């Protein structure tokens, strides 16, 4: 039957000890959860691409095990049975029997080795069989399993406990016990695949995850890690293979004369050479291919094996001689009297070389001598004559040269390969070769008409999209295959495991589904609804909902219709005196990292071959230290705006407003506020060249800053930030924060223990926002994150060839032959430092971002804490009020305190106010009505008062403005009068 | 020490922390391939590779037109391995001498370190300013009586010179 | 709403009233708007209608989105061009070198190529990058000439 | 990177991964850069409710 | 906001309360004196809400 192969076949790849790391590799590898021939009889299977065998527990033991490709001498065989405490690894070709045990064991015909010492087998018996590089591979696991009708789960990484160097082909195999229904065994298959293995802290593989199976794999494999989160990430490229290949050469089918050059053997002499011009035929390369009847073959362009594929536009065969020394001079650019006067082969040539060895044929007449490429000139003028000969009859002696010049997409192709023609096919993704146009793509019409003298079209990008077919002349499209950006929709490993898959941009028809204008979207339905965005899909679509994947038109908030009108007025009778907290970056980590120790790890040879480079570690180390004093200038910038250092007093009677959550912890050995300890918390290497240069300013003394800062805030409040320190009780300060936009300062204090309530509950809220979601402080995570990956990277391009033999530089490295040494290493200068460059300038780029960000913090601490920012929304959602700044790690919380408005009213406003025939205008606020009584109050808090001289103002008359009512304005001094 | 560990070059302390090797692994390896790990032969034992101390170094000098002492500086690094010796956070310094009053930031060296004075060069712990503890009151304020019309300078690079290389 | 709808939630005010308090709000009194409302709304239609002939006619006075959208495509299509360069490469510009060359050969060929393109799409990640700076600041200009 | 620098060909596509994480690098840079625009215009737009 | 106009931004244009700038054509940049009201000679009073 056929049971789920559910996690077998992993094992460890690399033979090198490794830990913690997730070293993702390819091999000819055991697919997760693949279909397996068990058996209760040995099916003969194919060996495929490698194979994976297991027997099952059944107690008692699994005898004795036969395998073999066939068995019938049409390869080497192999043979790996185990008995009396030896295993014969023989490659004998052994007897062909359906029932062996000795039955088998025979037939001594062409066998290799044999092992001992390892008599290995309620148990599971794991091995695999893997012929790689002509290696064989053999691995072993056995461990005890008491369960035989469903295969347990779990994780075990085999080991190769030999490596078999038996230089076979294996293409089946099978296994047959001995004789005593019966027992049972499993046999899977492997594929060409890549997994992602997780080693333990013992280098133990104690998890692995495939890629090419499930799209949530996929994005397992591409983020390197065994977690997703929300968000999609981009894969792969959807691409349609081709069907099958297509070769359509043109009608021609005679076979040119190259026996009219290479046969011709009156060459003629270098002075006055002749050439042969060939065209109209298919003839074959594979002649002087294949039997290497010469002495040199040196071909530039072209290749002596790929030169049957290609179909050209013409062919030159230049046919001369020169001796068996300055041969090297039949080259482009080589110097030489014969290059120099005779025969000058162009700098950009493209053709084949043959020096086909003459000690019989050249050797008289064959005479020798700045000129053109591919010149021409014979003539004759104490005189001088250039008339010179050889009669010559081997290190003197004349050979035969014979040059091949092509010219390849420049004509309609003439000379042609074997290749035999093949039908053409259309509107189907199909790889082709026209005349050597080697590509893929669907051949459409086109309306375009092809000039008879034309042959084939291009683009841009030297893109043949319009080839005329050859051997029919028909008008045709080259459209590329069917090509999609494949994504995923994934809701995180965390939460579920359900995968939706993204086709940017393809209709339907070539692959539920639901169509969006950024493409077809699989493994998702849509809702009619608007919940808010979660993934952003694209094209205005986006995204698990009820246990469910969905994919919906992205929300916009709904639609809350304000109701307008020529009297619509809505005044807030109520507010939230409301704390957000948005995180900004002020620093990174200062990294100034020895370039000259990072890229050369103290090697004596590569220090010089990079001083040799001209300054560049010098700039680079300009560059970082810069970056690492502009990191220390940002922090100065934004904690220390003061000079002098304020102490919070030791009795804090504000009011009500605790900023014990903000102020200094006592009980903390560090000044780190409970909020500041918190941050420090939930926020939370020395290698090659890396370092971290830690802040001037350290992490009590970045703390000692934002303690002093908060300490000014809450003490002195705004005027510490232009001058000297004005001691302001902290409800003053409040007060007149409030009277800093637009709201009166009456408002705090007949609100004072409210608005104490508020902040407070508030403050608890964000502790307890920042404790239960990391999206509350993603930022500086970000940003640290995005610091650690760019140092990963660069620290993993040292694993990184660049161009090299070996990654590792101290010991395979600085180890070749001084002058390969320096051309390796070379290759590795070069890599390393364009490694390093992208990122310093990476970092560069996100220093300028970061900078921008401190400025912005700096600008906040000078504007939102050190005075009152009327920026309206620069200090958070709302009019701002204070801000109190935090020392988190590498950057600020912001803890915005605003004023919200919360609870509306409706009622009837005018722009305008009418008394006696006189306009009557606030003097501030806006004139509304409850209905019958016209009150003006704040624009941004329903705080009605009677309408009297002091808060109007008259201008006009009641005849221009349009909009005004009667209403009436007392006196402030009739009354006063009476 | 620098080693030869059959056929792998480096140059290292060779600890004997705890690690468990699999018989048919030889050495371990990092991110990189720098090999944190390598079994001993004739041994079997386990020695993590660790790089040797090293570090910047920086120079603490006052200025020729002022004086000419000199406090070269070792950074990440602790002085057990090689003027009066002193060792903060950012490294070990020598050619200065700490001292426990509280000095401004002249030459900040690392790790609140600031650094001639009085024909010595000190390192001591910075002097985040003048520790002005405002005596905050309930009922407190201050009014400033007076002014200063102070006209501070800043500078901004506005156009750098238009360079045209062709 | 006027402006209220960035702090709070929007709170409808007629336009006479919050075109009187934008004047308000820059020293200019608000009586100014409640006698002149008529000349105020026929300017604005007229400068309004004086854009829209700007925007018929004369050229390149949205030059701005103009400039980075033609920015745009002449770095996408230096990139499509860079793909018709040589950096060396047996004089072959196609990525189908092969066909024509050995693998070795063909190896240190197209692994001059791939120099090349990965240079210039390094230097169009680059220069992006920094054009995503000029963009970010200005659409940071935007979020405060906005809000 | 793949398609840009390779195409439709393997074999280079294979000698890209040799020169490090250069295409994984550019790539994320692009995302990256691309998840900048998709903020910068919900900053700018999408900053009502 | 500086030059032209007083700039109500604490601590934009120099450090004080700012009065007004300069500007001063210095070669390839610019210098702005600008013009600051500092305070100085506090006097400790006794205040109320
Ligand atoms: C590596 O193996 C050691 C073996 O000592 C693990 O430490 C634990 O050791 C105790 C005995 O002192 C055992 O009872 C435990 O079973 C061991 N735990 C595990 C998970 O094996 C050590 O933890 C292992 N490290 C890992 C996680 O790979
Ligand atoms: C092994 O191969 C050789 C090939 O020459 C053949 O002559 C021989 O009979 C084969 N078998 C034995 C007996 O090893
Ligand atoms: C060419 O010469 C070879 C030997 O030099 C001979 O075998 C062959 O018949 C000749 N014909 C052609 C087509 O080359
Ligand atoms: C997809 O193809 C169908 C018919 O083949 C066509 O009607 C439709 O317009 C195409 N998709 C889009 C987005 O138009
Ligand atoms: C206003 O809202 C607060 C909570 O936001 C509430 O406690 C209070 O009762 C409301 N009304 C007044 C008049 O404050
Ligand atoms: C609020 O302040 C009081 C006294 O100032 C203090 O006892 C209490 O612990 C504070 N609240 C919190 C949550 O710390
Ligand atoms: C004001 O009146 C309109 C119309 O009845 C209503 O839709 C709206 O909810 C009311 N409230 C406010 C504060 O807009
Ligand atoms: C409007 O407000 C006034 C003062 O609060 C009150 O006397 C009157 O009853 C209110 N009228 C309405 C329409 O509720
Ligand atoms: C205000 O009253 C006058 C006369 O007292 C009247 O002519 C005018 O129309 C009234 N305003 C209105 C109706 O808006
Ligand atoms: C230097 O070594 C000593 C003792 O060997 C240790 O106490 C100290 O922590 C080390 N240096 C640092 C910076 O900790
Ligand atoms: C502030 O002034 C009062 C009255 O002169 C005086 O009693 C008090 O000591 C002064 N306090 C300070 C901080 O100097």
């Amino acid at each position: 039957a056929y049971t789920n192969s559910f996690t077998r076949g992993v094992y460890y790849p690399d033979k090198v000890f490794r830990s913690s790391v997730l070293h993702s590799t390819q091999d000819l590898f055991l697919p997760f959860f693949s279909n397996v021939t068990w058996f209760h009889d040995n099916p003969v299977l194919p060996f495929n691409d490698g194979v994976y065998f297991a027997s099952t527990e059944k107690s008692n033991i699994i005898r004795g095990w036969i395998f073999g490709t066939t068995l019938d001498s049409k390869t080497q065989s192999l043979l790996i049975v185990n008995n009396a405490t030896n295993v014969v690894i023989k490659v004998c070709e052994f007897q062909f029997c359906n029932d062996p045990f000795f039955r088998v064991y025979s037939s001594a015909n062409n066998c290799t080795f044999e092992y001992v010492s390892q008599p290995f087998l309620k148990n599971l018996r794991e091995f695999v069989f893997k012929n790689i590089d002509g290696y064989f591979k053999i691995y072993s696991k056995h461990t005890p399993i008491n369960l035989v009708r469903d295969l347990p789960q779990g994780f075990s990484a085999l080991e190769p406990l030999v490596d078999l160097p038996i230089g076979i082909n294996i293409t089946r195999f099978q296994t047959l016990l001995a004789l005593h229904g019966a027992a049972a065994y499993y046999v899977g298959y492997l594929q060409p695949r890549t997994f992602l293995l997780k080693y333990n802290e013992n280098g133990t593989i104690t998890d692995a995850v495939d890629c090419a199976l499930d799209p949530l794999s996929e994005t397992k494999c591409t983020l390197k890690s065994f977690t997703v989160e929300k968000g999609i990430y981009q894969t792969s490229n959807f691409r349609v293979q081709p069907t099958e290949s297509i070769v359509r050469f043109p009608n021609i089918t005679n076979l040119c004369p190259f026996g009219e050059v290479f046969n011709a053997t009156r060459f003629a002499s270098v002075y006055a050479w002749n050439r042969k011009r060939i065209s109209n035929c298919v003839a074959d390369y594979s002649v002087l291919y294949n039997s290497a009847s010469f002495s040199t073959f040196k071909c530039y362009g072209v290749s002596p094996t790929k030169l049957n594929d290609l179909c050209f536009t013409n062919v030159y065969a230049d046919s001369f001689v020169i001796r068996g020394d300055e041969v090297r001079q039949i080259a482009p650019g080589q110097t030489g009297k014969i290059a120099d006067y005779n025969y000058k082969l162009p700098d950009d040539f493209t053709g084949c070389v043959i020096a086909w060895n003459s000690n019989n044929l050249d050797s008289y007449n064959y005479l020798y001598r700045n000129l053109k490429p591919f010149e021409r000139d014979i003539s004759t003028e104490n005189c001088y004559f250039p008339l010179q000969s050889y009669g010559f009859q081997v290190g003197y002696q004349p050979y035969r040269v014979v040059v091949l010049s092509f010219e390849l997409l420049h004509a309609p192709a003439t000379v042609c390969g074997p290749k035999k023609s093949t039908n053409l096919v259309k509107n189907k993704c199909v790889n082709f070769n026209f005349n050597g146009l080697t590509g893929t793509g669907v051949l459409t019409e086109s309306n375009k008409k092809f000039l008879p003298f034309q042959q084939f079209g291009r683009d841009i990008a030297d893109t043949t999209d319009a080839v005329r077919d050859p051997q029919t002349l028909e008008i045709l499209d080259i459209t590329p295959c069917s090509f999609g950006g494949v994504s995923v929709i994934t809701p995180g490993t965390n939460t579920s495991n359900q995968v939706a898959v993204l086709y940017q941009d393809v209709n339907c028809t070539e692959v539920n589904v639901f169509q969006t204008r950024a493409g077809c979207l699989i493994g998702a339905e849509h809702v009619n609804n608007s919940y808010e965005c979660d993934i952003p899909i694209g094209a205005g679509i986006c995204a698990v909902a009820s246990q469910s994947i969905i994919a919906y038109t992205m929300s916009l908030g709904a639609e809350n219709s304000v109701a307008y009108s020529n009297n619509s007025i809505a005044i807030p009778t109520n507010f939230t005196i409301s704390v957000t907290t948005e995180i900004l970056p002020v620093s990174m980590t200062k990294t100034s990292v020895d370039c000259t120790m990072y890229i050369c790890g103290d090697s004596t040879e590569c220090s010089n071959l990079l001083l040799q480079y001209g300054s560049f570690c010098t700039q680079l180390n300009r560059a970082l230290t810069g970056i690492a004093v502009e990191q220390d200038k940002n922090t100065q910038e934004v904690f220390a705006q003061v000079k002098q250092i304020y102490k919070t007093p030791p009795i804090k009677d504000f009011g009500g407003f605790n900023f014990s959550q903000i102020l200094p912890d006592p009980s903390k050995p560090s000044k780190r506020s409970p909020i500041e300890d918190l941050l420090f918390n939930k926020v939370t290497q020395k290698f090659n060249g890396l370092t971290v240069l830690p802040p001037l300013l350290t992490d009590e003394m970045i703390a000692q800053y934002t303690s002093a800062l908060l300490a000014g805030t809450i003490t002195s409040g705004w005027t510490f930030g232009a001058g000297p320190a004005l001691q302001i009780p902290f409800p003053m300060q409040m007060a007149y924060r409030f009277n800093g936009i637009g709201v009166t300062q009456n408002v705090l204090y007949e609100n004072q223990k409210l608005i104490a309530n508020q902040f407070n509950s508030a403050i608890g809220k964000i502790q307890d926002s920042l404790s239960s979601t990391p999206s509350a402080l993603g930022k500086l995570q970000d940003v640290v994150n995005q610091n650690a990956q760019a140092l990963n990277t660069l620290v993993k391009q040292l694993s990184s060839n660049f161009g090299a033999i070996s990654s590792v530089l101290n010991d395979i490295l600085s180890r070749l032959d001084p002058p390969e040494a320096e051309v390796q290493i070379d290759r590795l200068i070069t890599g390393r430092l364009q490694s390093l460059q992208t990122y310093v300038t990476q970092q560069l780029i996100r220093a300028a971002e970061i900078r921008a960000s401190a400025n912005l913090a700096a600008t906040k601490m000078s504007e939102c804490v050190l005075g009152q920012s009327k920026r309206v929304d620069f200090c958070g959602k709302g009019y701002h009020l204070m801000s109190f700044p935090q020392s988190a790690p590498h950057g600020v919380v912001f803890l915005h305190v605003t004023y919200v408005p919360a609870q509306e009213k409706n009622f009837t406003t005018a722009p305008a106010i009418c008394h006696d025939g006189k306009a009557h205008f606030p003097r501030e606020g806006v004139f509304v009505s409850n209905g019958t009584h016209w009150f003006v109050t704040q624009r941004n808090f329903y705080e009605p008062q009677i309408i009297t001289t002091d808060n109007t103002f008259v201008s006009g008359n009641c005849d221009v403005v349009i909009g005004i009512v009667n209403n009436t304005v007392y006196d402030p001094l009739q009354p006063e009068l009476d | 020490v620098n080693f030869n560990f059959n056929g792998l070059t480096g140059t290292g302390v060779l600890t004997e922390s705890n690690k468990k090797f699999l018989p048919f692994q030889q050495f371990g390896r990092d991110i990189a391939d720098t090999t944190d790990a390598v079994r001993d032969p004739q041994t079997l034992e386990i020695l993590d590779i660790t790089p040797c101390s090293f570090g910047g170094v920086s120079v603490i000098t006052p200025g020729t037109n002022t004086s000419n002492q000199v406090a070269v500086l070792y950074q990440d690094v602790n002085c057990t391995e090689v003027s009066n010796v002193f060792q903060t956070r950012a490294g070990c310094l020598i050619g200065a001498e700490h001292v426990n009053n509280s000095y401004e930031c002249d030459i900040p060296i690392g790790a609140g370190i600031c650094a001639v004075a009085s024909q010595s060069i000190i390192a001591y712990t910075m002097s985040l300013g003048a520790e002005n503890s405002v005596a905050y009151s309930n009922n407190s304020i201050a009014i400033p009586t007076n002014f200063t019309i102070s006209v501070t300078t800043e500078i901004l690079p506005v156009s750098m010179t238009k360079t045209s290389v062709d």
